[PDB]
């Protein structure tokens, strides 16, 4: 099961659900104590395609016993993402 | 006497630290009165033979940053005894930091601590970047954990 | 070995994953499950290349190394309405603002 | 004129004491010598000979100073060449640092009593990256040569 992210520019990003609950946001907008898709009015493309990356990164590497590799953050993109980051509480 | 702190079991064992991470690891040793004691530092990819005592108490920060880290996926590493006389291994990795805090590690690096104020972000990210990763604060969090 | 892949068509982006050894018909599967596309009517491209439906994806080029969770490989989506074939078109990602001179 | 801060450690009655006043007074039974080795004339300065057990902040800001170390254990004693490496990683320890000058040295060759085999040593000195030297405190033999290597040690750490 899947759900789509829209980012401020009208892109669409389908991720899995499990992935983006990884945010304390998007699963506080999704399930609460009681919604297939929501939209990011103040979050570029380029940003939350970004934050996409660290959910597959955060679920794939959480459960890895060996040696995680470090999330790499462009200079351009750090402050964007940083707020995204602390918006989105993940 | 603090609960976070080494053993005096004067039984030696020989471990391996194996940093795994990309950065420069700094071994923190827990002495017997649970003050951090800085040990030499690990470039990226590096092990050493080491030799430690039974219930000693080790953590593992970037040199650096004294980001948090992990050694065997946890928090803390305390050697067993050594069977048959084989080494221990201490596996230092990178957590899976939340995003937030891998960018407040990326813009701190890229920025002095005086110009952080110079930034279009909101106020409370200024008090986020401020609160630079430290051993000791870490430590009374680590306590209050163990309190099973 | 997993892949990670960027599914990506016009200003529409996916993020799944497959296994090195798995081949591109069973990934126009999963988009199929996703966009309720036939797989028929798909047509997934490494760059400008079009992908051999047999061939895995390792052999295309999506190695572990290549395609990593935290920085995963793009792959481009074409649809076929009926016999008429689309031109593949994905709309490029938003720029972000010139980097503050706080941090140069 | 340079000088050299060189520290003799080892296992108790290994004969740190005894060679190091063998180096100075050629004599068997405050250490200052100026020496020339390798054309440069150097002032040697021997900084402790006792082997007594102490983790003080304050004997480690001392032995922090030490530029070169003499390892040192007796060849009729196995226990002595066993605790050569708690001796070399608490010198790395207090140096912060892996490669810190350092020769590992067998004593009382004179001794017919041998228990540790010099091929031994020779091995565990080519896996710690460090010359060996055997000596006798009591002939003379080989304790000016272990001191300079060590001064030799210290001027290939300095690149
Ligand atoms: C390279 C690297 N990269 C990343 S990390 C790293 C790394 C580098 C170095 C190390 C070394 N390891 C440690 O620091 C481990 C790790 C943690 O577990 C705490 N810890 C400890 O050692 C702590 C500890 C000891 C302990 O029980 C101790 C039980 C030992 C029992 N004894 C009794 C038998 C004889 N005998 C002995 N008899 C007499 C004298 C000596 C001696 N020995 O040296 C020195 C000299 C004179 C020579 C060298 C320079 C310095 S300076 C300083 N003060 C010195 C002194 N007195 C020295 N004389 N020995 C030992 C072989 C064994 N319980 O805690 C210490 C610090 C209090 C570890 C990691
Ligand atoms: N036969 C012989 N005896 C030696 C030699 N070197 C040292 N000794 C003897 O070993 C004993 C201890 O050596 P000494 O230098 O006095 O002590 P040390 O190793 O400093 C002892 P501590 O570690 O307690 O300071 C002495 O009785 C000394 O005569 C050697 O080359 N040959
Ligand atoms: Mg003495």
């Amino acid at each position: 099961m899947y759900v789509k992210l829209i980012s401020s520019d009208g892109h669409e990003f389908i991720v899995k659900r499990e992935h983006a609950l990884t945010s304390g946001t998007i699963k506080a907008m999704l399930s609460g104590p009681g919604t297939n898709e929501v939209n990011f009015r103040e979050i570029p493309s380029h940003v939350l395609s970004k934050v996409c990356m660290y959910f597959t990164y955060k679920v794939r590497y959480t459960n890895s016993s060996t040696e995680i590799p470090e999330f790499p953050i462009a200079p351009e993109i750090a402050l964007e993402l940083l707020m995204a980051a602390n918006f989105l509480d993940c | 006497r603090p609960v976070l702190r080494s053993v005096n079991s004067r039984e030696p064992s020989q471990v391996i630290f194996c940093n795994r991470s990309p950065r420069v690891v700094l071994p923190v040793w827990l002495n017997f009165d649970g003050e951090p004691q800085p040990y030499p530092t690990l470039p990226p990819g590096t092990g050493r033979r080491i030799h430690s005592y039974r219930g000693h108490l080790w953590l593992f920060r970037d040199a650096g940053t004294h980001d948090g880290l992990l050694v065997n996926q946890t928090e803390l590493f305390v050697p067993s005894l050594n069977v048959d006389g084989q080494p221990i291994f201490a596996n230092i990795t990178l957590p899976v930091y939340t995003l937030k805090e891998r960018c407040l590690q990326v813009v701190r690096s890229l920025v002095k601590p005086e110009n952080y104020r110079r930034l279009d972000i909101v106020r409370s990210l200024y008090e986020d970047l401020e609160d630079h990763p430290n051993v000791q604060k870490d430590l009374e969090r680590l306590t209050q954990e163990r309190i099973a | 070995m997993d892949v990670f892949l960027m599914i990506r068509r016009h200003k529409t982006t996916i993020f799944t994953d497959a296994k090195e050894s798995s081949t591109v018909f069973e990934l126009k599967r999963i988009v199929e499950g996703i966009l309720k596309r036939p797989p028929d009517e798909q047509r997934l491209y490494k760059d400008d290349q079009l992908l051999d439906d047999g061939k895995t994806l390792g052999e295309c080029g999506f190695t572990s190394q290549t395609a990593r969770p935290q920085a995963p490989a793009t792959v481009g989506l074409a649809f076929r309405a009926d016999d008429t074939f689309e031109a593949l078109c994905i709309e490029p990602f938003s720029s972000p603002p010139e980097l503050p001179d706080v941090m140069k | 004129m340079t000088e050299y801060k060189l520290v003799v450690v080892g296992a108790r009655g290994v004969g740190k004491s005894a060679l190091t006043i063998q180096l100075i007074q050629n004599h068997f039974v405050s250490y200052r010598k100026q020496v020339v080795i390798d054309g440069e004339t150097c002032l040697l300065d021997i900084l402790d000979t006792a082997g007594q057990e102490e983790y003080s902040a304050m004997r480690d800001q001392y032995m922090r100073t030490g530029e070169g170390f003499l390892c040192v254990f007796a060849i009729n004693n196995t226990k002595s060449f066993e605790d050569i490496h708690h001796y070399r990683e608490q010198i790395k320890r207090v140096k912060d640092s892996e490669d810190v000058p350092m020769v590992l040295v067998g004593n009382k060759c004179d001794l017919p009593s041998r228990t540790v085999d010099t091929k031994q040593a020779q091995d565990l000195a080519r896996s710690y990256g460090i010359p060996f030297i055997e000596t006798s405190a009591k002939t003379r033999q080989g304790v000016d040569d272990a001191f300079y290597t060590l001064v030799r040690e210290i001027r290939k750490h300095k690149e």
